[PDB]
């Protein structure tokens, strides 16, 4: 994948599902509001920020993320977050883990919109520390209920592929720009929430079967508001 | 304990469309009030009753109107009021507060021998779609209620017997049922088994 | 002026009625629509959607540990691995579903399905097996032999690891039939078994232990009546603010 | 209808459901009307049922599970209020679009029963 | 608005009168119909029956 | 002390018309009285209330029609008349008046258990269109009352109970609204800010 | 006579509602129109100015 | 001001307008910098010019024309109670003295 600067080679092609049917479209015919010139930069996004690897032993029970948080301290998308307060912007996740042929297990990744948390056996509202994570991210605590009260057996009605370890060994989603308003703001919202949950654990004659697991983020087509005018 | 079948022939599709499967008008709220605070207050949010919360609750963006209908139950011709009030101006705290005289916002008059009252209110929210799960904050600080969006706001309905304070002594009691039209909806989402155990956020 | 007289049912306030209201802001224009991505039209565009179910049906498993089950190299002869009852309503390995939740709020069903599999062992690991289908007539098959005789599969591993089973029909219904408040309970129909053709076969490295995962995912003929409310959740709860509108 | 749980107090979470057909209509109007369509899951409804509705031998012989259509509630709105009274209650039903089939003879001999036929 | 007045006769029940009613279930649809065999349209269809 | 935004997309121009600007129909006036003076009179002026009052001195010139709904709360079968009475004939004193057996001058009769009245009245200024501010003199001799235009009246209208004289006693509630139609406005005039003071002048 | 019925909603009295009327005084002819300069039509006339 | 005060919605692009009135024989330029709705307000002569900025002097012309391209607006009731969250900081018009 020859993308702008940096290109993850050696990946099995496997599909760009796209996750209903569309693509970022570049949010055309609006003209009622933000007039103040998008600027739009497209060759100085596109370099498919990696992520810290993780570590997938045994009782292990699941990793999240927030795509507009996880993205706010890195390289030149990490700036233009700050001195800028409205954007659009498409998403391209590609997940790849690695293991022999001996090691056996199933991941499922999947993608949720709008997924707002909770908290186990109290009735107050999770604190600001316990959303904004950033980079590194957050620990499922019950997996099975996804810590809303809502089945995993359920969850495939979200754009999902299975890393299955008999099989193959990556997945690529795309995602369009899923939300109410054209535009949002970075620093107090987040539309996507991507998890990976493990659904059989490994196994092996040894233990401690590290199997590291590799997530790649890259936004598609960005925009931004106006920085440079006339007068 | 008697385990019967019957072959079912079928060839309706229509009945199962997103306009009539939410179209059915439940209800909403039950309060009553006395009269010898002396009014009645609500705010117009969605998720008081959990046949219609885990109902609504399939679906992220969703878009509809009200159709607020107003039935009363309670005597010398009593009259009553519905001020509705959107966001911006101010709500009424006394029965004779000057909140009740503006004109700005909406308002009805009826009886008590007329049928019931019926309004109806379309989308006045400031996106394109109501929010139904906000992830984020409301506030730029810390402390700020995860998963109250400021779009999310409607209003809030006032009731007020209009009479003069009467050598009788008497109890109103008043419902509301809200009948959703012109229904569009995206994303559906599986829904929530585990109970419920805020109306604010959802723990369990 | 123009002769008028009533109807009985004048003044009468229905519940499902359709008529035209007042606007209480007229002359307001509300923000205009916009292409969002994900729109639903029906709702029969979610159970044809696959979704895995519980497998694990015995007691005390709690958590995941009911959406699989592992077989042995240790000791797998000829023994019962599972087997489903198709009753929707009912508690057992279809019960949460995502067919299963969405059927609770009607009252008759009628169509076809899809089961799927997908075995998830090592790449060095073989091993046939079986799934027989039982018609709703008869009971559940106990032993391999007698399982054969219905319509039955042979899939191993080392080719495939996934397959596809059609159920040709289900129905049913709730059937207040009584004079008192009974529940009527729906017939038996079916049961989708799996036995153990040959024992599991691994190397010397790997674990010996496998997993299985059922899906299911509803055809194009499922269709619903009759929508009534759903018990799954219960009556009331101790809510800790219970009134924040009225004050 | 069926499927659903009747009411069995007053102030029951079954009078709260929206899930099924309700009115609201007060004395002084006119009394109120509606009208039921065809909710038989049969093409047509079952009057001499010669069969077992169940499997095991005690089944009520003559009772068809497609004979079910319902039943009706009726409750006083209001608050308890300090006066009593008495309210009294009359049904009509009237059939439309009529389509019949085999006809049979009447009975002669007076019923002695509502649940089969014994004289 | 259109101008109106009642007559005698208003508020009244009828039990052999013939008005359209409202549904208790809309969009609600009935199970088809099948050829039956056996069918009567007119009662006169049995007295010549001997 | 949650600063949020929203991005918003908007195309409607007709709805800051003028013609839909001054539709509102807010109360102007609510006074209540009793029988055992025993009516109400009330003068047609518009500046009564600081609501309506600086929302309608935005201009210079402007036309436009009444229509006037007078609701009323307060028993036997209680009738009430609204005897309309413009300039030039004379206005009632008492109840029983001969002024009230006039036919020369509009009036209606209605009851208490059918909805409240409602009429309309059209332009009766009998100059092009009705003066707001009057920046001169109604008459010769130096002590004219300065800001009254002679052309500037309406009318008034009074209420009165119809009944006999009944050994019950009681109390009548009346409200009145108006709702101006086909306006046309001139000449935009900047608002006041600092307060008014009284309503026969601009005094601070 | 044409069969009628009720709708909940009848008797009230919106605020913002827009029927027709009954005239006070009909056959009262106002007086006629005069081109006043300085018209508006639309409130946004007014902000544009500085 | 005083017009959107009976509304609650606002958007649209405003013009801000100067005129020097000085004497004939006055000299001198001034500065003006315009501030995105995102950072803070400029408080040296330095670090405003890095913004939006124009240069006026007063012998050619006395007056200047400096347009505004987007604002908004709204009150957002959002709490329980009868509170009155205050809208977002958007913007800012300084100006320095160059000489």
């Amino acid at each position: 994948l020859k993308l702008g600067n940096s290109a993850i080679v050696t990946q099995e092609a496997a599909n760009y599902c796209c996750a209903y049917g569309e693509w970022p479209n570049y949010l055309p015919d609006h003209e009622a509001v933000a007039i103040d010139k998008p600027t739009q930069p497209e060759t100085a996004t596109d370099r498919f920020y990696t992520l810290k690897s993780v570590k997938w032993e045994t009782g292990s029970t699941g990793w999240w993320w927030k795509l507009p948080d996880a993205l706010n301290n890195i390289g030149m998308f990490g700036q233009n977050v700050q001195h800028h307060y409205l954007y659009r912007s498409g998403f391209l996740i590609h997940v790849q883990c690695n293991a022999t042929k001996f090691h056996q297990g199933a991941l499922l990744v999947v993608a949720i919109p709008e997924h707002q948390r909770g908290a186990h056996n109290t009735n107050t509202s999770p604190g600001f520390d316990d959303i904004m994570k950033g980079e590194e991210g957050g620990t499922f605590n019950h997996p099975y209920v996804l810590d809303d009260g809502t089945s995993l057996a359920c969850a495939t009605i979200f754009p999902h592929q299975w890393i299955n370890l008999r099989t193959n060994n990556s997945a690529t989603i795309v995602l369009p720009w899923m939300n109410a308003a054209p535009m949002d703001f970075p620093l107090r919202h987040n539309q996507w929430t991507l998890a990976i949950i493990p659904v059989v654990p490994l196994g092996t004659r040894t233990t401690s079967s590290m199997v590291p697991i590799t997530v790649s983020i890259a936004p598609m087509c960005c925009e931004f508001n106006g920085l440079r005018h006339a007068i | 304990a008697i385990q019967t079948r019957t072959v079912i022939n079928q060839h309706g599709v229509s009945e199962t469309l997103v306009e009539n499967f939410l179209s059915r008008a439940a209800l909403v709220s039950k309060r009553s009030f006395e009269y010898k605070k002396n009014f009645f207050k609500w705010t117009i949010n969605t998720r008081s009753f959990v046949q219609l919360r885990r109902k609504l609750e399939l679906f992220t963006y969703l878009r509809f109107d009200a159709e607020i209908t107003i039935l009363t139950t309670v005597l010398p011709d009593l009259t009553l009021q519905a001020m509705f009030v959107p966001t911006g101006a101010l709500t009424p705290e006394k029965q004779d507060s000057f909140h009740w005289q503006s004109g700005s916002n909406a308002s009805v008059f009826f009886k008590i021998s007329d049928p019931p009252a019926r309004i109806t209110i379309p989308f006045m929210c400031i996106n394109s779609a109501y929010s139904v799960f906000y992830d984020g904050f409301a506030g730029f600080e810390k402390n700020g209620l995860y998963g109250i969006n400021p779009a999310d706001t409607i209003g809030n309905l006032c009731v007020r017997i209009v009479n003069e304070h009467q050598p009788v002594g008497f109890t109103v009691t008043v419902r509301v049922y809200m009948k959703p039209k012109h229904i569009k909806a995206w994303a559906p989402r599986p829904p929530r088994t585990l109970p419920y155990m805020s109306i604010a956020n959802a723990n369990y | 002026g123009v002769p008028t007289y009533l109807l009985p049912g004048s003044g009468q306030f229905l519940t499902t009625d359709d008529h035209s209201s007042a606007p209480a802001l007229p002359c307001f224009n509300p923000t205009p629509e916009m292409h969002i991505p994900g729109q639903v039209r029906n709702m029969l565009e979610v159970v044809q959607v696959e979704s895995m179910m519980e497998i694990n049906n015995t007691e005390s498993a709690v958590g995941m540990e009911r959406l699989k089950v592992d077989i042995s190299a240790l000791t797998d002869v000829d023994q019962l691995l599972f087997n489903i009852p198709l009753d929707i309503q009912l508690d057992g390995p279809l019960r949460n579903t995502l067919v299963g939740n969405i059927s609770r709020y009607y009252t008759h069903w009628s169509g076809s399905l899809e089961m799927t599999f997908m075995f998830c062992g090592s790449f060095m690991a073989t091993g046939k097996l079986i799934l027989c289908y039982t018609p709703p007539g008869g009971s559940c098959p106990t032993t391999r032999e007698t399982a054969m005789l219905g319509t039955h599969i042979v899939w191993d591993f080392g080719l495939q690891s996934s397959v596809t089973l059609i159920i040709p029909w289900i129905s049913g219904s709730h059937y207040r039939m009584f004079n008192n408040d009974a529940k009527s309970t729906n017939a038996n129909v079916g049961y989708v078994t799996c036995f153990m053709q040959t024992n599991l076969i691994v190397p010397s490295e790997s674990s010996d232990t496998c997993s299985l995962i059922g899906f299911i995912a509803a055809k194009d003929d499922f269709s619903l009546r009759l929508m009534r409310d759903s018990p799954d959740i219960g009556q009331l709860d101790h809510l800790h603010a219970a009134e924040a509108a009225y004050q």
